[PDB]
């Protein structure tokens, strides 16, 4: 097919949308002022919390045909070698 | 605050309240960039004769209902970059005579202005840009029959009711850029002359039928939208501009006065026969990046006034340019395409072609009227009106003796042509006209040129080559700049570089395998005139 | 400049119908509708209907940002050590509900809370399960994890949102979990061979809750469309079902040109017109459900499931 | 063909290239003087699909 | 699975695709499953109080 691409236009639109999205998700009418922000690096508790939230933790098109297969009845070797005890049921 | 004759230019910062000790003899007042939180009626009403009140960049949020009403002569009022959205009632009182009201970037809201804006019987330029407006209903704009320039870019306008512009009988310049409109059903703004619907999300465009009043639109902008069709333009007979770049338009005398049409980055996969017929009086056309497979302006008398044609980056295979069709085409661009075989006299029939860019098309010229060349060639010889021609990245295997014999062009480029083998006397008929030459990156080894005869030559470009030797200079030619970077020269004779002291201003050697204690003349030339 | 208001759906529905016809024929790899005159006329086998009935049956405000808070497990020397002393069967982890409620003032604010562990052992494979303390004496089941062998320390995540919400409302002062190995009844002896810290990175909860200070027909929406093979398409080679609800999405998702300062209400337009912050949002389906059909090929009847055919929700980009 | 796992032509009438899987992003920002750690959702893009 | 109490017959399904794939590839003559009741580690026995 023919195409209308300009990579820089898409990049700029994406960046503007990102600005709007980050401001909107925090429900911020305008970015906060930084005048009364204490200087220096963040408190170590805040950095620990940010590290904890930042890291990672171990915790087809085409149609298909359906088929059905029943289990082998209990008439042969089902109850012979595995009785249906109150503990469990076998299939 | 700084005080001159009838001007109080308050400084850029450090103010929290309007000064009260200054005399009312001033006529122009500025309060931009300060930290004013609200405007009280008492200190402001003290000043009577004011003609400028620049209240930009403050923290204004609450206004006395009669604050601005007492100022008889107020002729300008800028409230850009404030906090009016936090407001209370009345807002701006009925302004006696104001010809410029600026409310940009106040985070305004639909229905806030109708309770804030008052009748201004002499308003002439309204600006609501960078606000947060969302609708234009019949009651949004009222009681201002003198409005002539409305600015509405960067809002969130998504819907416009029927008669939102009924109360502005003399609107001429309208601006709806960067908004969020999505469709336009008709057009009932007769006097409008500059319409800017750029950077919207429009999907279709339409006008009205049965025109009782002749629409007068001339300037129209529709770039960056998502149009899927070429709009009907029989209702805008005075249109002299159009910009449909980056749309999705696919083509399947209403424009008897169209003057500048731009149609680039669309999906124009082919051009219909009747589309070019009605577009008379055109002067600039841009079909760049559109996927045109062929250009077929065969009919005689088509585009009689065309002065430029950009067909770059289309993947054209063929040109069907007839004779005496584009009698005024001065600039033509064809770069990026892949043109293999054309009739020899395709570019010859053009009456006043001046610039013909053919970068990357793989078009190889042929010998001339005598000593003919291979089939499928292109005749660059018989064009007496050419002035510029770029032939880079065309993989010209072999050059011909008379490929440029009757083309008194002042600029020729042949760079980025690996394996180029230049025939003797190839630049024959260009000695007295050609002014700039370029052969950078060819990879040729020997420069067998009539260099001393190129009296009008100004600059030369031979970098990234394997040049071995150059004919000995016999005079101080007018050549001003010479490039020899990444060359094979390691020791430069001085007698062979005869002259090159008066006119020469830059002769590059950087990146060459030059060796110290072997040049001599280079040490003299480096001292005065050129460095490295 | 009247903006377009009325939307006519007849052309939209016709386009949808033709697209669905193409989709149906493509998914089956049939370049043309299959031969139908060959079928043995009359009722279908009861086994085929049984299988089709079996396969047709049914069995078995997050856009915004959430403030993050972390509370650590109480040290072993408080309640853990005495009555719930660690044994070989299990590991006991207990939390102080006072600071838990301090972190999230109201239970309805909680959005997700997960419990983190750092396992020390590397090689042995073990299967472990997590319980919740239910009273002073009882336990109940939450979930189990099948730990994987490794060569380096790894963190662990368990989703415990429900139990934390229940603790914030009805919970006592101290509440806790239990991490015990998996005991099948045939497994007479089972032990917790995996080693975790604390028993310096004690286990903790990672609470995510919306902050208290932030407590509180033309757009893209799914539209009904009923397609009938017999009438709408004129197809007789599909025996069941007679027709299905292939409802479709319709609506434009206009781009929103952002600013550094906007009205409070207009921020709610981003959430429903461009949630993904794409460069050209497009109204696309969000949740699709499959359709099984029963059609003949030559002499044999078939029961086939065509996937991703019913539209349930539509979302912009 | 993995690009077309969710292709349903008869629903949108115009297929578009959309994100398939997204990931969240934790940020740190000062509200006046109190550090806050917030986790925004659906921030980055990992894969795309035609739908 | 956690079988919610019911006064009516119901159908429950397990995803065993990963097992049936192996059965088709290299499975034995006859392979099967076993539905069993949960057992806690406190030396406890349980009974399967579900009818099938």
């Amino acid at each position: 097919t023919c195409k209308t691409i300009d990579m820089e236009l898409v990049k700029r639109k994406r960046i503007e949308a990102i600005r709007g999205q980050i401001l909107s998700k925090l429900r911020l009418a305008s970015p906060p002022s930084q005048g009364e922000v204490p200087p220096g690096p963040l408190p170590e508790a805040v950095l620990a919390l940010y590290n904890s939230t930042r890291d990672r933790v171990a915790g087809d098109y085409y149609a298909k045909e359906v088929t059905r297969v029943l289990m082998v009845e209990t008439h042969n070797e089902i109850y012979d070698k595995f009785k249906q005890s109150t503990h469990s049921i076998y299939m | 605050c700084k005080m001159v004759d009838k001007k109080v230019s308050c400084q850029v910062l450090g103010l929290l309240q309007v000064p009260s000790v200054l005399p009312p003899d001033t006529e122009t007042l500025d309060l931009s960039g300060n930290q004013l939180r609200s405007i009280l009626a008492s200190p402001l009403g003290f000043y009577t004769a004011l003609r400028h009140l620049d209240l930009s960049t403050n923290e204004i949020s609450f206004l006395q209902p009669g604050a601005f009403q007492a100022l008889t002569h107020l002729e300008h009022l800028s409230l850009a970059h404030n906090r009016l959205a936090m407001a209370s009632a009345g807002g701006l009182g009925p302004l006696p005579r104001v010809t410029s009201l600026d409310l940009s970037g106040n985070s305004l809201y639909s229905g806030l202005l109708e309770r804030l804006l008052g009748e201004a019987p002499s308003l002439h330029t309204l600006s609501l840009a960078e606000n947060s407006l969302t609708r234009l209903t019949r009651h949004t704009f009222r009681d201002m029959p003198a409005l002539e320039q409305l600015d509405l870019h960067s809002n969130v306008l998504m819907d416009i009711e029927d008669g939102a512009f009924e109360g502005l009988p003399r609107l001429t310049h309208l601006n709806l850029s960067r908004n969020s409109l999505t469709c336009i059903s008709d057009f009932s703004l007769q006097q409008l002359r500059v319409l800017d619907l750029s950077c919207n999300s429009i999907e279709a465009f339409q006008t009205a039928s049965q025109p009782q009043a002749e629409f007068q639109l001339t300037w129209l902008d529709l770039r960056e939208n998502k149009l899927l069709h070429f709009p009907d333009l029989a209702a805008l007979p005075r249109l002299i501009y159009l910009n449909l770049s980056n749309n999705l338009i696919r083509l399947p005398r209403p424009l008897s006065q169209l003057l500048n049409l731009d149609l680039s980055y669309n999906e124009i996969e082919l051009i219909p026969d009747s589309f070019l017929e009605h577009l008379t009086s055109l002067c600039f056309l841009n079909l760049s990046r559109n996927c045109l497979r062929t250009f077929e302006a065969r009919r005689l008398g088509s585009l009689p006034c065309l002065m430029l044609l950009d067909l770059s980056h289309n993947a054209l295979e063929t040109l069907e340019l007839g004779a005496r069709a584009l009698g005024s085409l001065r600039t033509l661009l064809l770069q990026g395409n892949a043109l293999r075989d054309l009739p020899p006299y395709t570019f010859a029939n053009l009456a006043s072609l001046q610039r013909l860019n053919l970068q990357g098309n793989r078009v190889s010229p042929c010998g001339g009227p005598d000593e003919p060349g291979p089939s499928g060639c292109v005749a660059f010889s018989g064009i007496t009106s050419l002035r510029s021609l770029s032939l880079v990245d065309n993989e010209i295997e072999l050059l011909r003796a008379g490929a440029f014999l009757h083309t008194p062009l002042t600029e020729l480029d042949l760079s980025s042509n690996p394996g180029l083998e230049v025939a003797t006397g190839a630049l024959g008929g260009l000695e007295a006209s050609l002014e700039v030459l370029a052969l950078q990156g060819n990879g040729l080894m020997v420069l067998q040129v009539d260099l001393p005869c190129f009296i009008c030559l100004k600059r030369l470009n031979l970098a990234e080559n394997r040049l071995s030797h150059l004919p000995a200079w016999t005079q101080a030619v007018s050549l001003e700049v010479l490039d020899l970077r990444n060359n094979s020269f390691s020791l430069l004779p001085g007698s062979a570089m005869g002259g090159l002291e008066t006119s020469l201003r830059r002769l590059y050697l950087q990146g060459n395998p030059l060796s110290c204690c072997g040049n001599g003349w280079l040490a003299a030339q480096l001292h005065q005139g050129r460095v490295d | 400049l009247s903006t377009c208001k009325t939307i006519d759906m007849e052309l939209v529905k016709r386009k949808r119908i033709e697209a669905i016809r193409g989709q149906i024929l493509s998914k089956l790899r049939l370049a043309s509708p299959p031969s139908q005159g060959e079928v043995p006329p009359g009722p279908l086998p009861e086994a085929v209907l049984a299988l089709y009935n079996s396969t047709r049956d049914r069995v078995a405000a997050d856009y915004y940002a959430k403030e993050v808070t972390r509370v650590l497990m109480v040290e072993t020397h408080n309640e853990i050590y005495d009555k719930f002393k660690q044994s070989t069967h299990s590991i006991y982890m207990f939390f102080n509900t006072s600071e838990l409620r301090e972190a999230v003032p109201e239970p309805v604010l909680l959005s997700r809370a997960e419990l983190r562990l750092l396992r020390l052992k590397l090689k042995v494979e073990q299967h472990v399960e997590l319980y919740q303390k239910y009273s002073n004496n009882s336990w109940r089941y939450l979930s189990n994890r099948l730990l994987a062998p490794s060569d380096s320390p790894e963190w662990l995540s368990f989703d415990v949102t429900g139990v934390v919400r229940q603790w914030l409302s009805r919970g006592g002062e101290i509440e806790g979990f239990r991490l015990s190995a998996h005991c099948s009844c045939d497994s007479r002896d089972n032990t917790l061979q995996v080693d975790i810290n604390g028993f310096m990175n004690r286990p903790f909860l990672l609470l995510m809750a919306t902050p208290l200070e932030r407590a509180q027909e033309k757009n893209c929406c799914v539209r009904q469309l009923y397609i009938d093979f017999r009438k709408d398409l004129g197809w007789k080679w599909i025996h069941e079902p007679k027709g299905y609800h292939a409802n479709f999405c319709l609506g434009p998702c206009p781009y929103i040109w952002s600013l550094d300062t906007q009205y409070s209400k207009v921020l709610a337009l981003y959430n429903q017109h461009n949630p993904g912050a794409s460069a050209a949002p497009c109204c696309v389906p969000q949740a699709l459900e499959p359709l099984p059909i029963v059609y003949y090929v030559g002499r044999k009847p078939k029961v086939e499931q065509l996937s991703n055919m019913i539209v349930r929700s539509c979302k912009c980009s």
